[PDB]
């Protein structure tokens, strides 16, 4: 019948493909689906939900609950950081484990907008403001306000809303960066530090604790799906 | 009964005269009669994060305060 | 209305501002994730975005075929004091790792499965022995049918299971099932116990493992070498390639953090520390 | 294509406890089904679904043992208490996966090499 | 205008009402509401008992203490409310059985506290075991500990009595008890109970499973997780105290199968 | 409006001439190429010209496909001292020469890569043993992924890895992969460093390799043997094959004139002269 | 299914086919291209572009500089040639090596026109007229302007308009020629001649150069692609 | 869907009653959903070396005077 | 030819744009010239099983005495 | 002809397929069938017809 | 599955400097990761990234060491400049493609042979 001929790639098997393939049950009664609620359709769907960030990851804080808790006080004014992080969402061991992070490590290239928000959680009459900033990358990572002060930044003020957010648009030489820590598609760094201090009055603790939820922006995208880091099967 | 559906594009070859330029389009045929056998159509929908994002009551609007 | 391969939306130009809108300021007590764009918190110029989430999209995500299962065999000689070594194995994602893992972000689904059976073969004794090319059969047999007892009992006639005979050395095998659960979805955890310790009976006749059920049972898999015994020692592997497509989930989850230990929830010690060591004013 | 191993088994005095360890090879639950069958000759003792819960004991001995399943490692162990000179026997380890057959010793197709459990009359 | 504040609110079902002046409004899980079963998505044939009011009424299970030195709390649906009047009644009058509910977890200090509690909603929340010898073995007693409910620990311990073990969950905060990490959590319907906002928390939560109706005896769909998020610190004082309650409502609930009484072996 | 399969312009029937127009002279100082068809320096007859420019359009000088790199793994007897030898390869063009240099006369890119895998096999021990056809795997790690450790790791189950099982002796292995460029296009070269030395910080920490980026790092092929030990040890190669398909480029640049010397643009000293003796006035 | 036979030429890997072949990364999301400005479309444009040429390849002078510098001096009249090439573009150390050259060294047969572009680069106060010259071939070498003056030429002259052009129509036996050192297809003899000579005024230097530039016109035309032989990787 | 296309005859085989004289197309169907998965088109365009050869400001005229 | 008839989409890809949605048709050709060479159909009817069930002469109602 | 390629699943024999296939007695004369009473179409209607349960299974 | 080489080692006095050789085989790069890892037993030295830049030394000897890359030879060098007699200690060299885990020696997977390098206490 039909003159065909065989062509480079008869005979081999794409873990990746899609072709059609004869049924081992056939006029299998297949059982209606109902309708369950909450159902996903993309992955950047999880990625926008915020995720509290594990920041403090000391030696003697990593892998217990006090990796989550930056803790704050009311020692007097100085331009000095509460905390310092890289931009790299898919690499950073502190971005690295948050939902965002675990999303984008099956990927190789992400891009687009990210979303920081900052909780506070101390006593009612205390209060305060702060000075969360992200810069560009390509200079000196900044451990001074006067220098954080000089980017992309939002001064939050402690108050009835607990919260605020800082978003970190897309700012970047390529259309995507690497989800490794890699130079060429660095990231940048974000950091807080007090734009006045915490005030408290008598007989209010002087400790408190803030948490970190990072998600995605809308125009948040990913690209070239491979397999992830964060397990493995040994023997 | 062919189903024929359109590709999206990437790189265009410098043709219009056939390729890149007018729209690509490609053929797709069932042989099996199980819906399982058939191949993976890819044309997916897309919808709100909603259901995730604002899973409150009451409608938020961006400008306004959250607890009032 | 709005598919994978469409482009996010676009960027409108925002300049200054001094309003009583409040953007930045939420409340995450609230549930809700402040939606914020970048016209936000800064001022965007106008951008006609092109980025797609296309190849983030559930089918998509799990577009790949993932290694299950790992069968041996072999064809010994007429002449071994054992029994020409066929397996059996317990249809199911969860024996490796990484599957599993990427079916463990939802807590529910559907998914017409799709095998593949990519089988190697080798001679094991230091003999300069002969081998023709060897044929290989695959048999599904679902709960509760006949399992083989022999590489070559009755069983094997299936008249009415479906099997599958591949000659080595050729494109490999492959057969694809749908939706074969019991339920409306496949639950990949399950709280709860198939019984229910009573009162007037025995603890042992109402004691029940946590976390499994029927729901998660399927069938086995039978596999062997057809070619009868030959002269020389042929060993030979199984590998089965699992791909769902036309896929469904519902309800997210963390992906699992700790290394694996059992088919069940469970974890082992030591194994406890997923994270590194990094400083909280150093970046 | 299991294969067992009875591990875990020794001398002990009247009264006491004893563990016995079963690990297989495999792919070992696959075949489905393990079991204890205990006596000098043939007997059982304990059995158990590698699925679901779901055991049973034999009546001689309902309320002192217990078999449990260690589906990562692969083994499957026996508990022994309040230990009596009439349980010094030859233990083994049964496998078949045929989902029933608990109640005959010629139904399986597993076995193991045993190991001699000795309850000695001490007090 | 008139006063309609997101933290002012007013719950009522039945004969039970809840009312709360320091609210971050309500979350409805996955968007969805309560709704009894479909004639399209039914699956059982015979007559559903609805007993609604009977049923469908706050009931507040026993209230627990929150120190420093705590690590979390863990309640299971439809467990924790087997004891619990008609709904509790009904329950074991049946075989199969679908319903929703609404966890008002109350937490009020002053404004002189700080702190944070995750009231998190898992639908299928499967917590992990106490052993490295036996996995998947924990028994049904400690299973459903019921209204009085489980509880979350700060360092892994291993069980090694093989004699006669535990059998009984041992949940590590850092890792919801089900080995993922905790700060993710924050997938699942959820509200942050931070002191100095608000002084509850709400999630109506629907009936997910995979089935249409199910056993409820055999079966927990909800599972309730409070954890702290931030420490428990007041004034200059070494040990603070406050309580918390819940009390969760069914919601659209039904039963099928009308059969004799069960009596499970509860220790 | 002009394809590639069009005649070439028509020469046109020119005369004698005495005129104020000065078609020969030009001035080569405006950067300008003077435009001369033959009617002008001389007297042409009327030619309906055939020719077409058809086989040298872009696509058409790249529609070859291009050795890129040779990977070698084996199948040692299962009692040799040494390891499996698995190949991982750094995915590049400029390996080899040719290829490269083709892709040279321009400064940019953008192809869809259309891969080529003839892989060949053999035995190495003077033993007339057997060895049964074997199996290959080809496996994609993307930049940051599982590289494999050993031959036989958790890492190939390749879950969300694209990979390639090709069974030897059967028509050649072939996948194909669009732009996977970070930019809008390729960068053959790069005038640049990826790092920037900085000055309240130490030349160690800031010192970059010139001329490279993360631009042309796209990932390794990681290719073994996925039959086990056999008695008799069977090295083999794994060719690649790449064709650039569907492709532009944007502003020339002279071909590589010396010899190659690493990827950089660099050269070594000996191989610098790249032309011959010839007389100015000899033909 | 559909009764099928395989023809000679299945399983046959062809370096230079043209298949469909399934993909490895579906759904790849690939990133839109921007109009970067200078798209070439074909060879023949690279070719268009003047390139000059390396004449002078004497043993001294070859790789260096002076080997684009073809000297010419204030001395007194003389029929004998300054410069002599072969029209082999393709393989002429002297044209092997120009742009054009190494366009054709990927191919068979090259056809079509050719044109030399000659700049003069002496001073101001310099003139002259110069016979550019080419004769097709299948006769002697012209080693006399009178003989090379029989021929194709175009009369130069040096003045304000530093550059001339001569143009070297297509004459040739067949439709196209070897790329390579062939007698069938020979090209023929390009030659310069003093028409008068070069004269200068008190105060000038006596010498200077002239750099040439080969292109080619519009009609030229290549085909059957092949591997050049300019570089080579060994070991 | 299929992409029927011409082909520029070279050796004319004697014939005009089916092959040589009346024009030879030939016919092109996509069977993947990539646009990279395509076969190359090979009918491209070709267009004016103008952006190499004049690359100048001001409009030149092959005929009077390059530099006024 | 063909012969294009229907299937029971069971698991539905998250499509109506393609797939699941939209009617799936599979296509079907005869390459021989015996009925006995073509393939299985699998559209079989259903019938009452009423020439088992009430093999009765007079008619049953399911309300009334069965012996009357 | 025609450039076919080869998939996973070529050279493979399924026991539950369905694939038309070659004859191997071309135009054999089928004798009509008749119209036997009592024709089957459905496993399901075997199934509703009463059937005796073997209850007591004791010993003897 | 590269091959490590160890060459351009031996013994010199204090106070100069000395050049390390590391060749490798293959398709060498392509493992990745090329390092420097002295110690009589086993500690770092200097860490290099096939790609872009990307240089790091340990704080021990940082400003007085460099890694360099040759990837036209395949060999990866070891400038040791000021040398003291705390410097005579086993030089070796490795490899991991994982673009990360330069702080610990047991996360390798290739090494090379060895070359003892000695600071002679001349002065
Ligand atoms: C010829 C081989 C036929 C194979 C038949 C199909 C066997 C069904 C396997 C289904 C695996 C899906 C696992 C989901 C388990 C769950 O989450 O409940
Ligand atoms: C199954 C194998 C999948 C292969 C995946 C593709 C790897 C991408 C390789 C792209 C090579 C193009 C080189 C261009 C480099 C540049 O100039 O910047």
């Amino acid at each position: 019948g039909l003159p065909v001929m065989n062509t480079p790639g008869s005979n081999q098997y794409l873990t990746a493909d899609n072709f059609q393939s004869p049924c081992a049950l056939p006029e299998f009664d297949v059982t209606p689906p109902i309708d369950i609620p909450g159902e996903v359709k993309n992955m950047m769907e999880l990625a926008e939900i915020d995720t509290m960030i594990p920041f403090d990851l000391s030696a003697t804080k990593k892998n217990t609950m006090e990796m989550y808790r930056v803790r704050l006080s009311d020692k007097p004014h100085t331009d000095d950081p509460i905390l310092c992080l890289s931009l790299s969402p898919a690499s950073d061991p502190r971005l690295s484990h948050t939902m965002l992070g675990e999303i984008l490590n099956y990927y190789t290239h992400w891009a687009g907008s990210l979303k920081f928000t900052f909780l506070f959680c101390g006593s009612m009459m205390a209060t305060g403001k702060l000075l969360v900033s992200y810069a560009p990358p390509g200079a000196d990572p900044p451990k001074k306000r006067k220098e954080a002060m000089l980017g992309t930044h939002v001064i939050w003020d402690i108050g009835l809303q607990s919260s605020c957010t800082m978003v970190v648009p897309w700012i970047s030489n390529t259309t995507y960066r690497q989800t490794i820590d890699d130079s060429f598609t660095e990231g940048g760094y974000i950091s807080v530090f007090y734009q006045t201090r915490i005030v408290v009055p008598l007989s209010t603790p002087r400790e408190m604790d803030i948490l970190g939820f990072v998600s995605a922006c809308n125009d948040f995208s990913v690209r070239l799906l491979r397999d992830t880091t964060h397990i493995e099967q040994k023997a | 009964g062919a189903q024929v559906s359109s590709q999206k594009v990437g790189a265009h070859e410098n043709s219009n005269r056939a390729y890149g330029g007018s729209t690509i389009n490609y053929t797709t045929i069932n042989y099996y009669r199980d819906s399982a056998s058939n191949a993976a159509s890819k044309q997916d929908f897309s919808q709100d994060p909603s259901k995730f994002t604002e899973p409150i009551k009451d409608v938020l609007i961006k400008t306004a305060p959250m607890l009032n | 209305a709005a598919t994978s391969r469409d482009a996010l939306p676009n960027t409108e130009a925002s300049g200054p501002t001094h309003s009583k809108e409040i953007p930045a300021l939420t409340a995450v007590e609230t549930g809700a994730t402040n939606p914020l764009v970048p016209s936000d918190t800064v001022q965007t110029r106008h951008v006609v975005q092109h980025r797609s989430r296309s190849e983030s999209s559930i089918e998509s995500f799990f577009a790949r075929g993932a290694c299950v299962t790992i069968m041996t065999v072999d064809n010994p000689a007429s002449t071994t004091n054992k029994d020409k070594l066929f397996a059996v194995w317990k249809i199911t994602y969860k024996d490796t790792v990484q599957l599993r893992r990427k079916l463990e972000f939802f807590t529910y689904s559907r998914f017409d499965m799709e095998l593949t059976f990519v089988v190697t073969a080798n001679f094991t004794e230091t003999n300069n022995g002969h081998a023709l090319n060897q044929v290989y059969q695959i048999m599904y047999v679902p709960p509760g049918a006949p399992v083989p007892e022999k590489w070559d009992d009755y069983t094997w006639q299936t008249s009415s299971n479906p099997s599958i005979f591949y000659t080595y050395g050729t494109a490999p095998a492959r057969i694809s099932v749908p939706y074969v659960g019991i339920s409306n979805a496949y639950s990949h955890f399950y709280d709860g116990f198939s019984k229910v310790p009573l009162k007037d009976q025995s603890a042992a006749l109402g004691d029940s493992l946590y976390g499994a059920a029927s729901l998660n049972d399927f069938g086995i898999l039978a596999v062997r070498v057809v070619n009868d015994h030959n002269p020389t020692k042929v060993t030979s592997k199984i590998r089965v390639y699992l791909k769902p497509k036309h896929i469904r989930v519902w309800c997210p989850r963390p992906p699992r953090a700790v290394a694996y230990y059992g088919p069940g929830v469970d974890y082992k010690d030591g194994t406890l520390t997923p994270l590194s060591t990094k400083d909280l004013t150093t970046y | 294509q299991v294969q067992l191993q009875e591990s875990g088994g020794g001398s002990v005095q009247a009264g006491g406890s004893l563990t016995l360890s079963c690990a297989a090879s495999g792919i070992t639950y696959c075949m489905g089904w393990y079991r204890q069958v205990r006596g000098k000759e043939r007997e059982g003792v304990a059995f158990i679904k590698t699925n679901d819960g779901t055991t049973d004991y034999a009546d001689s001995v309902k309320g002192r043992f217990t078999i449990s399943q260690n589906h990562a490692t692969k083994t499957v162990y026996l508990q022994m208490n309040s230990l009596k000179p009439e349980d010094t026997a030859a233990y083994y380890c049964a496998a078949t996966w045929r989902w029933s057959c608990p109640l005959d010793p010629e139904g399986y197709q597993y076995w193991g090499q045993g190991t001699q459990v000795t309850v000695s009359s001490h007090h | 205008a008139c006063g309609y504040s997101d933290r002012v609110l007013q719950l009522t079902l039945g004969n039970s009402t809840i009312t709360t002046q320091e609210a971050a409004n309500s979350v409805v899980a996955y968007g969805r509401w309560p709704e009894y079963l479909r004639d399209s998505e039914a699956n059982p044939v015979d007559q559903p008992t609805e007993p609604d009011v009977a049923a469908c009424r706050f009931y507040t299970l026993d209230t627990v203490s929150w120190t420093k030195e705590s690590r979390g709390w863990w309640w299971k649906l439809p467990d924790a409310l087997r004891d619990m009047g008609l709904f509790g009644q009904n329950m074991y009058y049946h075989y199969l059985g679908r319903s929703g509910y609404t966890v008002h977890v109350q937490c009020n200090a002053s404004k002189f506290h700080q702190g944070a509690l995750g009231v998190f909603a898992v639908p299928e929340m499967c917590l992990a075991g106490d052993s490295n010898t036996t996995t998947m073995h924990t028994s049904y007693q400690n299973a459903n500990p019921g209204e009085k409910g489980g509880t979350f620990t700060g360092t892994f311990t291993p069980d090694n009595n093989q004699t006669s073990p535990a059998r009984r969950f041992c949940p590590v905060d850092y890792l919801l008890g089900n080995g993922t990490l905790l700060g993710n959590a924050f997938v699942f319907p959820h509200q942050i109970i931070n002191l100095r906002t608000n002084n509850c928390a709400t999630l109506v939560l629907p009936y997910v499973n995979s089935l249409s109706i199910d056993s409820m005896v055999k079966h927990n769909n909800w599972g309730i997780a409070i954890l702290p998020l931030a420490p428990l610190n007041f004034a200059s004082e070494s040990s603070p105290e406050i309580p918390i309650t819940l009390t969760i409502a069914p919601m659209c609930c039904e039963f099928n199968g009308l059969r004799n009484i069960t009596l499970p072996r509860l220790q």
